[PDB]
């Protein structure tokens, strides 16, 4: 965790918790929810989040729940350093079976079925290994852009 | 520059300016040893490089050891978040910010 | 002998992906490199089928054979002379100065005699030769001969 | 040292000495770290810092310590300056061979492998000297921008 | 005679770059010229080899021999008079002016009798030739025996 990325979390700590006291009880994940749109969220949806802690979400509880299910999460700079090395001549999108082959090849989270689920909603040239950059967009940030 | 490879003699020919020439059946024999001589010369030279070659990949398979890693666990989290409340929530979110 | 170098028996522990102490046939040649000896691919090849083993079908290793087949061509290391592999490629390129151009050493270690891969070749040139497509042999084979 | 150098650290120095007496002990180390995000940091790190002082960490000390580290530290304006001399032309950033025939055939902190180190983490174009300007910033304030 | 000029030494501890006291032949011609000697390099060449001294093996040295060879090339600095050097010049350009053509003075001190490589000649007429492509040697060779 570098520290702007626990700011970012911090910031969002802070969005969540309406009541400003440091806390996010229920009632700040449903008026959060109702102040982006959603004026149907279920009470059983704000239970299953605080079901993932053992205690209130303060600061320090919410960032050891996110520490724990991010515990291979990369920043897009660390990202693109990766791939910059896998293309090292700059500019181009890698070729879709070199990725494929490499993936595999090289370590066993890289074995094929996974690969077809990289393909699958990290679109084609993502997937292929052609282009590049959206695919690091999207493993900080998620959903299509 | 074809005649650069093969284990030949590269004596029993010789150029000019229309055609090569070339020996049989004794200048075909010399060539012959020449042949096998390089084998020797030659497959000894190989050997290194070949050699030589994949002792470079190794210091590649290894430079490469952890910015997989990096890249392994770090797509792995996101398969798991992306479908998590609380981060499609940051995500709307993320914007705002400053 | 040991002067026993133990650390062999070491170094199969770490080429070993299983953990039960075998190492595969193909795997032997490159593990013969990355413990300090340059055996031609023919020679490993001759050796195995010289003793009746074929690497076309599964195989394992055990130590008690990888160690033998490693003190074999161990005896082959007195062919490593550097004179004729710097005359080689002085005898390559025209006028007094060691640099063969560019594409002519990708083409002739990719094609001529023991294949290798224009993978490794790219992995053998970079850093150098530099943009002006000449390659210095005098600092190129003093480099391939620091590992 | 500049003047504004000298209220650099002692901004620095006010940050890093959170009970504001004058003196940053090993607490203040501590609590300084942990505000950057750094939860695990050992006290065997905080006693290497400590080991290179004589005496207390005030301000006087703390600029003798730098000091003594930072004998050949330069300023962006003055590297750009030297930088700006070697190519008298402006704009262009100087070519890789003659930023290491020069270093060399000048002077002996110019022989080779330094240089090889300097292309070593200060990558191509830096190590090349044929960009600029992104070392001057590296060299007053380290590590990747 | 120290005269005990005592910064000879400290001179010569800029000169060496392993520190350990010791300057190498081949430096010797041009620290002799840096504590303010100009013996031709012909001569530098002839008294090293005169004294069975080979600048083609590995040298090192020391500081007692360098001292005593720059004693010997300090009594042939009266050799160095400004009258021929401005004369020189003068017979080898026409009309009652000193300047010389740009490539004259640049090709004939580059071939002409001991061999100044074309960058140390760009060196020593950057500034005092102009875009005219005309070398006031009056003010160059001033210029020259300024350093």
């Amino acid at each position: 965790f570098d520290e702007t990325e626990i700011e970012d979390f911090k910031e969002a700590f802070t969005v969540i918790d309406q009541n400003a006291d440091g806390i996010i009880d229920k009632d700040d994940l449903r008026e959060t929810f109702a102040a982006m749109g959603r004026l149907n969220v279920k009470n059983e949806e704000l239970d299953a989040m605080i079901k993932e802690a053992s205690g209130p979400i303060n600061f320090t509880v919410f960032l050891t729940m996110f520490g724990e299910k991010l515990k291979g999460a990369d920043p897009e700079d660390v990202i693109m350093g990766a791939f910059k090395v896998l293309d090292p001549d700059g500019k181009g999108s890698i070729k879709k079976s070199f990725l494929e082959e490499l993936l595999t090849t090289g370590g066993g989270r890289f074995t094929p079925e996974e690969i077809k689920n990289m393909w699958a909603a990290f679109p084609p040239d993502v997937a292929g290994n052609v282009d590049y950059k959206n695919i690091c967009y999207v493993i900080t940030h998620g959903e299509d852009a | 520059k074809l005649l650069g490879g093969g284990d030949v003699d590269h004596t029993q020919y010789a150029f000019g300016h229309t055609k090569v020439f070339f020996k049989a059946g004794l200048l075909g024999l010399l060539e012959e040893m020449r042949d096998d001589k390089l084998a020797e010369i030659i497959t000894a030279t190989q050997a290194r490089c070949r050699g030589f070659l994949m002792r470079v990949e190794y210091r590649a398979m290894v430079e490469r050891r952890e910015s997989i890693f990096c890249i392994q666990y770090n797509v792995r989290s996101f398969m798991n978040v992306k479908h998590w409340p609380w981060m499609k929530l940051f995500f709307k979110i993320k914007p705002l910010l400053k | 002998s040991k002067a026993a170098a133990d650390d062999f028996k070491e170094a199969f522990l770490l080429f070993d992906r299983t953990g039960d102490a075998k190492i595969t046939a193909s795997q032997v040649g490159d593990i013969a490199r990355a413990l300090g000896q340059n055996p031609t691919n023919a020679e490993i090849n001759k050796i195995l089928g010289n003793p009746s083993k074929e690497e076309m079908n599964a195989a394992a290793i055990t130590f008690e054979e990888f160690l033998p087949m490693l003190q074999a061509a161990a005896n082959n290391k007195d062919q490593g002379t550097f004179e004729d592999f710097v005359e080689g490629l002085r005898v390559f390129d025209k006028e007094g100065n060691g640099t063969v151009m560019g594409a002519e050493l990708r083409h002739v270690l990719a094609t001529l005699g023991e294949k290798m891969t224009e993978e490794e070749v790219e992995e053998l040139m970079k850093g150098q030769e530099d943009s002006n497509g000449c390659i210095n042999y005098e600092a190129f084979v003093k480099h391939i001969m620091s590992v």
